[PDB]
RNA sequence: CCGGCCGGGAACUCAAAGGAGACUGCCAGUGAUAAACUGGAGGAAGGUGGGGAUGACGUCAAGUCAUCAUGGCCCUUACGACCAGGGCUACACACGUGCUACAAUGGCGCAUACAAAGAGAAGCGACCUCGCGAGAGCAAGCGGACCUCAUAAAGUGCGUCGUAGUCCGGAUUGGAGUCUGCAACUCGACUCCAUGAAGUCGGAAUCGCUAGUAAUCGUGGAUCAGAAUGCCACGGUGAAUAC
């Protein structure tokens, strides 16, 4: 639960689809079956300024309330120590607990 | 840990809902957590004021909110003025329309959680924490209990160490799948450390 | 029988005996035997040499075991005066098939000393 | 265990022919439930013996049961400590199905071709009394015939 | 004329129609020999009517799937007790005794959390 | 024509939601088809529970969403008109196909 | 196994090579960007490849074709 | 144009709901005629029939203040903030759980059967082109009992291999490559071509299992840009013994 470790998600999210991440014009265009032309280098003429901070494989994907970058749920939205805390509380539409 | 949450257990089964809405895996994880900030947002804002449950619904995104309270005289305050600015602010935190409703409970110590929540505000108050808990059991009792359970766990009265009580008046089938219970806990962090509390109330078989 | 003037891959089908030859294993064997025009079901000891010269000959276009040898002792000298990690790791005298080392490469790295 | 005493399971027969002592015969060599080679190759080597031996199958064997089968076996029980032999009665309940499995055993063994060949050959090894399945009846009786009168 | 019979061992639906005039048999459009007439259950299909009666007298139509080839060969060999009903009280007071009648509810346990398996423990250390 | 898929939690909710659209269009709508049970998920998952430590410790939570159709086949007017702007057993999804 | 469509390399490192090459680059240079490869203008040179602690310095041969710099930063010191 | 493809029926599998039934219910007998237990017929279902979540007071002042919070305390232009690279994958060595093998109830090649369960929208991606191949281009359809993942696999037969480290087995590196992500060696995975060990089923000692279980065969889900033999699940074939 470090609050700047927090923020750095919030950073990095902040501007990844903000930039190039969804702005991808630059390397969707140059990657490809194109001429083996000075484009080659323009890809990563790009991505060296690139913020680093911005782009999907970057950010861990993890919870929100707690921070923690572990136990995350990419359906839910929190840690599995909260998110049972809340299912076995009530507050997940038609989530119970059943047995086979 | 070896003892289950008794209304997890019970949800899908005999106890109602608390967050009632369906929808698709792409606006799960948004939804409830808009819901938790501002049902927290809630909890806080309104927490002198008897909150005994509160429960949400989001049909075709124009969400409801339906709170249970004691106090209703001061939660609508003047004509409702606190009510529809609340709904604003719960509209500016979710991103869609809002409804509240105001239902009232007859004898507060018909909810778990607000007799947690009453033994949490007596607890930080330097007060006899037996002459809290036996207290709130027999008043429980008195007016019809079939059964109640409450523990307290922590630095209770000073003890420096890790110690639990509890008292039992009735039947508590916390095994029986078959009944309705109120449950709910609360803390109080006192001055000597935190005191967690464990209520369990038993009135319903079926 | 007498391919590669060496090896004698004698009872071996027309590709068990190219898979049993040093230098070339499953894929060159039916290779050789297809740009050849030969069937894969019979032992080395039926076929006459009319046809063995024309195998060793077709077997005389890749690398052979007299060269397999050198091109690797020539990638391993690239390795080792380059000075890389891997050529490190070559140097030391440890197993070589991967990356993996630590506590299990008891396969070349052989049993325990103490 | 200790409370329940319960006994064996029932035994399906042969689709082909009702013969439990047979199902038994190849669930103790089946292994790994991988059934249908397991069948598909104990069915060809009866089938083999049938023509080997001059006569059926369940008539085959029966000549050999007795050469393995024996009528001894031995139960250690401690006497203020005790873990050597102690000749006592084998249960026929069982015993058929320690024969199926000391002849697997030898079957197991002659390995140069396939069990189709192997198996039927120690069965008929066994009808003339030339198995280590039958060298098993004996070497219990030489256990057994040591220690008399024990308990 | 036409009688139905269905079957169910180890998830293994069987659907059966049979008829008078014949004993031929036809395994989902397939033959006994063609599926599974020389495997594993290639006889207990026939069990039911070896039986009673099964070469020209009654002739089948099969449709087994949703599993095995065990499971759908038990399906047909209860399939064919439940569609041999033209005669039920001789068909079922005969063959109760000899089984081939009750489904053989059996399911595979579901992989148990901790086990590696459905009821393999694993392995421990002691020490 | 209007193919009719509705998507709930609870079936005693389901089944309640599809009575009052089943009793529109009959009253209203002209002899729609017959309730369909379309199979349904659950999402049947292993979560986790303990702290730190402890990983021999699990749940298995679940969620039972059941599925329904209609289809109905009249193209009528009214049918719209009384499905026009209704949301009844609020915690499910209902949808109005063509 | 890496790129197929062109040789990834970072800019830090080839400018500072391209346009010093006509130099002669008279010296090291202190490279943070080990995760690019060698092509044939960058022989010659007296590079020091990060590896954690300090900067190796190292010279460049024409061997060096398709490796990369850290590929030979001892970062593995064991003793 | 045999594709339920098109009419046609809701006969049938199947489907998601509502109910049915099973209870020692009936007969025999050792037994305090009690209870109970072996048995017997009926019995889709036999003795709590499937199993599953359900963990009672409590014990270790067990673990967790690095899920989270709170006390008490420390620091605070620093125990705080940020940037690049290495590390947790470094290994003479100890130990522990798993995948692979030690082969002929088996390896190799042809064709050849049936699963079940779950996923899929900045995602699943048929078809079709190219490429031995890893994948690359065109790219419908599908937010889904309809479209995709996605072909189950051991098996079935045939032919070969014929007891040798052998067509076994496959491992810690060579060379050429395929994808991921800016980025793939330090530190990802994958195919191909090539070399090919140890192990000939294992000492003391020790581990699991009472049935559709053990044993194995594959399949999918999480996490996830990529990244398992691991984790959680699906179903396939299929034991022995419980004196
Ligand atoms: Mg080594
Ligand atoms: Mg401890």
């Amino acid at each position: 639960a470090k609050q700047s470790m927090k923020a750095r998600e919030v950073k990095r999210v902040a501007l990844a689809d903000k930039y190039f991440a969804k702005r991808a014009e630059l390397k969707a265009i140059i990657s490809d079956v194109n001429a083996s032309d000075e484009d080659r280098w323009n890809a990563v003429l790009k991505l060296q300024t690139l913020p680093r901070d911005s782009s999907p494989s970057r950010q861990r994907n993890r919870c929100r309330q707690t921070g923690r970058p572990h136990g995350f749920l990419r359906k839910f939205g929190l840690s599995r120590i909260k998110v049972r805390e809340a299912a076995m509380r009530g507050e997940i539409p038609g989530l119970k607990k059943a047995s086979w | 840990g070896q003892k289950v949450h008794p209304n997890g257990i019970r949800l899908g089964i005999v106890k109602p809902w608390n967050s009632t809405w369906f929808a698709n895996t792409k606006e799960f994880a948004d939804n409830l957590d808009s819901d938790f900030k501002v049902r927290q947002y809630l909890t806080k804002e309104l927490a002198k004021a008897s909150v005994s449950r509160i429960v949400i619904e989001r049909p075709a995104k124009s969400i409801r909110v339906t709170i249970h309270t004691a106090r209703p005289g001061i939660v609508i305050g003047k004509k409702g003025e606190d009510v529809e600015k609340l709904r604003k602010v719960v509209a500016d935190i979710a991103g869609v329309p809002a409804q509240i409703n105001i239902a009232e409970v007859r004898k507060p110590e018909l909810d778990a959680k607000l007799v947690a929540d009453s033994i949490t505000s007596q607890l930080e108050r330097r007060v006899m924490f037996r002459r809290a808990m036996k207290r709130a059991v027999q008043n429980a009792m008195r007016l019809g209990a079939k059964g109640i359970k409450v523990e307290v766990s922590g630095r209770l009265g000073g003890a420096e160490i890790a110690r639990t009580e509890w008292y039992r008046e009735g039947r508590v089938p916390l095994h029986t799948l078959r009944a309705d219970i109120d449950y709910n806990t609360s803390e109080a962090h006192t001055t000597y450390g935190v005191i967690g509390v464990k209520v369990w109330i038993f009135k319903g078989e079926i | 029988a007498r391919i590669a003037g060496i090896n004698i891959p004698d009872h071996k089908h027309a590709v068990i005996a190219l898979t049993s030859i040093y230098g070339v294993g499953k894929t060159r064997s039916k290779a050789i035997l297809a740009a050849a025009g030969i069937a894969e079901d019979v032992k080395i000891s039926e076929l006459s040499e009319g046809q063995i010269d024309t195998l060793r000959d077709e077997v005389a276009k890749f690398v052979v075991e007299g060269d397999l040898r050198r091109e690797i002792s020539m990638s391993i000298k690239r390795l080792m005066d380059l000075g890389c990690y891997r050529g490190l790791r070559h140097r030391r005298g440890l197993p070589v098939r991967g990356q993996r080392t630590k506590t299990n490469a008891r396969t070349r790295k052989g049993p325990r000393k103490p | 265990p200790r409370r329940r005493v319960i006994g064996q399971r029932k035994i399906l027969p042969d689709p082909k022919f009702g013969s439990e002592l047979l199902a038994k015969f190849v669930n103790i060599l089946m292994v790994d439930g991988k059934k249908s080679t397991a069948e598909s190759i104990v069915y060809s080597a009866l089938e083999t013996l049938a023509q080997r031996s001059g006569k059926s199958e369940l008539e085959a064997f029966e000549v050999a049961l007795e050469n393995v089968r024996p009528t001894v076996e031995v139960k250690s029980r401690r006497v203020g400590g005790s873990t050597y032999q102690v000749p006592v009665e084998v249960r026929p309940v069982r015993r058929n199905a320690l024969a199926m499995r000391w002849i697997v055993e030898a079957a197991r063994k002659r390995g140069d071709k396939s069990m189709a060949l192997r198996l039927a050959n120690e069965l008929s090894d066994a009808a003339e009394n030339k198995g280590t399945a039958v060298k098993k009846r004996e070497d219990v009786h030489r256990m057994a015939e040591a220690n008399k009168a024990f308990a | 004329n036409q009688y139905y019979g269905t079957g169910r061992r180890k998830s293994s639906a069987a659907r059966v129609f049979i008829k008078p005039g014949n004993g031929k048999i036809v395994i989902n459009q397939r033959s006994l020999e063609q599926y599974f007439g020389r495997e594993t259950a290639r006889m207990v299909v026939r069990q039911p009517l070896e039986l009673v009666d099964m070469v020209e007298k009654l002739d089948l139509y099969i449709t087994v799937k949703g599993g095995g080839i065990s499971g759908q060969a038990g399906a047909i060999r209860h399939g064919i007790t439940r569609a041999l009903m033209e005669y039920d009280e001789s068909l079922r007071s005969e063959l109760r005794k000899a089984g081939f009648v009750t489904r053989d509810a059996r399911q595979v346990e579901r992989k148990k959390v901790g086990l590696r398996k459905a009821r393999r423990r694993p392995q421990f250390s002691k020490r | 024509r209007i193919r009719i898929r509705l998507k709930a939690f609870d079936h005693r909710l389901i089944d309640q939601a599809t009575a009052e659209i089943v009793e529109t269009a009959k009253r209203t709508g002209a002899q729609v088809r017959g309730p369909i049970p379309l199979p349904t998920r659950k999402e049947r998952f292993t979560v986790l529970i303990s702290p730190h430590v402890n990983k021999d410790a699990r749940d298995q939570y679940e969620i039972r969403t059941h599925l329904r159709l209609v289809d109905i086949v009249e193209p009528t007017e009214k049918t719209v008109d009384a499905l026009m702007r209704l949301d009844l057993a609020a915690g499910v999804d209902v949808q109005i196909s063509l | 196994r890496s790129l197929k469509k062109g040789p990834f390399i970072d800019l830090h490192l080839l400018k500072k090579v391209e346009k010093a090459v006509e130099s002669g680059d008279k010296k090291p240079l202190r490279t943070w960007s080990r995760r690019s490869t060698i092509f044939p203008n960058m022989i010659g040179l007296t590079i020091a490849v990060h590896n954690g602690r300090q900067h190796v310095p190292v010279f460049v041969t024409d061997e060096m074709v398709g490796h990369k710099l850290g590929e030979f930063a001892p970062t593995r010191t064991y003793r």
